[PDB]
């Protein structure tokens, strides 16, 4: 799973030998995951960089300022 | 000097016509991002894979559930809170408001938590009454304005100072209805590009997909009772998802935008302080007042049909027959085909004006109804690909039959009703009535059957809208009068 | 109820029926929801759903909050 994204990171770019990296190292789950090899994982489902939660104050700030704002403008004519 | 006066009126008559052209495509436009944006979190949430690696200990079907009930719940609170702010924002400014909510829940949707999901979907289900409220009765106002104005152009003396049209505003407020009612259902349409361009090529066959479903259709016995537990094929990388819903964003931004900025004002600050006339202390029970009309009583059930009707066409006929044959490959393109057909209805009933108020309506009530019957004994086979254009021409006659309702309704709304105090509170009744039919709906999931009881509802309406055009004709004369 | 239906009489007298009937049906409807206007109910709606609160907290919230932990159903 993506729990521990950088794990299945880990495998992909370090040099380390560990034999049966494609057919017996293989995945319990979850779902349509299971039988994966762990050398072909790639699991961009994680956030990365908490800039998501930036966009989200962002555009939640800018809905809320053009509401104030057009209030105010239709208060004060 | 005549042509200033002529030139001054044409401009007013095309700046209040580029005005409901504007108001429309707002509208449209929002409506389509919020019904993409539900569908594709209602699909991109139904599956184990993408809950346990996104969320897994996170509680995503609880969240599911609570936004679901704080959106189907909350308009029957917004009830008892819409006349005093549609009075008291404007009537643009209410449509102003209510998309601005819309954009906070389509905000919302991006870091996907409890805390800003459920008062979210609480403030849109606050708003989604008074945004059709708003939308209506600016709709009817406009058409009024322009029919006055076209009136007192083309008779300057002959026309009244007070209560020029004396009903005969029909034909203009019915060429605006209709092409705002094909805006509203083209909306139906645009909200299924980005599951075309983005979720449809993530999905896999429907061999697995649509294993575990031994009967459909009328042995539906719920909304969907056999299906597979996962979807996705792939999962889609949060590149392409974050891409989506800032596109997303953006255009319900510019609708926002477009709609504050390519409306101006049309509210004459003149009634404002003529409204303020009333008081506070009797706006609140003005709309509970209105139960003693004779007209509501027999119009009520054909408001909550409407709902009714709505809801099935979108859930009942995509998610209950679209889903047999074929998967969640060809959703998007019945979604579409039901979109184009009640567009087309739109122009239909445009054409039907020379004829007398009631003639499209009952006729509505006839033809759905026959495709009741297709849907009562008719039963199509899940695992087959052998005939696709039946479900296309129901949902296309499906979808033309709710058109021409929506469009007769909103027709006999704005003809009986002329006063803007008299207009709000009608258009508040019937999307309060709505609201109920579809919180109904959502109570009446995981059922049996819902064809009986379309069927049952909607001869009761015809029977009321007969009623009530028998009774019309012989001058009952009978109207409440709360100033 | 046979000691309701028996030991109870009446004590109804017909002519306050016919008093209540001068009233009508098409406003017996809208009464209560024309009381609303007054300024007593306003405050003692609170109070009302106090009560009620009250009252299923302690049907429930002492006997099957509180009092099965130290003892089950026995006490
Ligand atoms: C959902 O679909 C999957 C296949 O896409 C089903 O998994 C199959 O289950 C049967 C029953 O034992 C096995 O014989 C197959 O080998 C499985 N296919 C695999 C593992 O690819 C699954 O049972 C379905 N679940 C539901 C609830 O419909
Ligand atoms: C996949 O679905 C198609 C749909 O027509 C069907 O013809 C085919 O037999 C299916 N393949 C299977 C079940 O292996």
């Amino acid at each position: 799973t993506c729990d521990a994204v950088w794990f299945v990171w880990w495998v992909n770019h370090t040099e380390v030998t560990i034999p049966y990296l494609a057919t017996d190292v293989t995945c319990v789950g979850p779902g349509a995951h299971k039988g994966q090899s762990v050398i072909s994982l790639d699991l961009y489902t994680c956030e990365l960089d908490l800039t998501n939660l930036i966009l989200f104050s962002l555009s939640i700030s800018v809905s809320l300022f053009l509401m104030v704002m057009m209030t105010a403008s239709h208060l004060y004519f | 000097e005549e042509e200033e006066e002529r030139r001054y009126y044409r401009r007013k008559r095309l700046g209040v016509l580029k005005n409901v052209l504007a108001a429309s495509a707002g509208g449209m436009l929002t409506y389509g991002v919020y019904l993409g944006l539900l569908q594709m979190q209602l699909i991109l949430h139904y599956d184990e894979t993408y809950r346990e690696v996104k969320y897994g200990n996170m509680g995503l079907p609880d969240i599911d559930s609570k936004m679901l009930m704080g959106i189907n719940v909350t308009p029957i609170a917004a009830l008892l809170y819409t006349p005093v702010l549609i009075r008291f924002f404007g009537t643009k400014w209410m449509m102003f408001l209510a998309v601005g909510i819309y954009a906070l829940f389509v905000s919302t949707n991006y870091w996907e938590r409890y805390y800003t999901l459920v008062p979210s979907a609480v403030a849109l289900g606050m708003a989604i009454v008074p945004l059709w409220a708003s939308m209506g009765n600016y709709i009817t106002r406009m058409a009024q304005k322009y029919h006055e104005y076209s009136h007192y152009k083309e008779q300057d003396g002959q026309g009244m100072k007070q209560r020029p049209p004396r009903g005969s505003h029909a034909p203009y407020l019915l060429v605006f209805q209709a092409i705002f009612y094909s805006f509203f259902h083209l909306s139906f349409a645009c909200a299924q590009l980005p599951m075309i361009y983005f979720l449809n090529h993530y999905l896999y066959d429907l061999n697995h997909t649509l294993y575990n479903v031994q009967s459909c259709g009328t042995n539906s016995h719920g909304i969907l009772s056999g299906f597979n537990k996962t979807v996705l094929r792939t999962l889609p990388r949060s590149g392409n998802l974050i891409v989506v819903e800032s596109v997303l964003m953006a255009v319900a931004f510019l609708a926002m935008l477009l709609v504050l900025g390519l409306c101006g004002a049309a509210y004459r600050p003149t009634e404002e302080i003529d409204l303020r006339s009333v008081g506070w202390g009797n706006i609140f029970q003005l709309p509970f007042k209105h139960v003693r009309d004779y007209r509501l009583r027999h119009l009520v059930p054909f408001f909550i049909y409407s709902g009714f009707e709505v809801l099935f066409a979108c859930t009942g006929i995509a998610l209950g027959y679209g889903v047999c044959s074929v998967g969640l490959e060809r959703l998007a393109y019945l979604l579409v085909a039901y979109s184009l057909g009640a567009s087309a209805a739109s122009l239909l009933g445009l054409l039907g004006l020379w004829l007398p108020r009631p003639v499209p309506l009952v006729a509505g009530a006839g033809v759905h109804l026959l495709l009741t019957f297709i849907l009562f004994f008719w039963a199509p086979v899940p695992r087959v690909l052998q005939h696709s254009w039946i479900l296309y021409v129901a949902a296309a006659l499906w979808g033309v039959g709710s058109a021409l309702n929506k469009t007769g309704l909103s027709t006999l709304l704005g003809i009986l009703y002329e006063d803007k105090e008299r207009q709000d509170f009608i258009f508040t009744i019937y999307h309060w009535w709505q609201a109920v039919a579809i919180f109904t709906v959502y109570l009446g999931s995981s059922l049996h059957m819902k064809a009986k009881l379309a069927v049952l509802l909607v001869t009761l309406v015809a029977a009321a809208v007969s009623y009530l055009r028998m009774e019309q004709k012989l001058r009952r004369g009978v109207a409440p009068r709360q100033p």
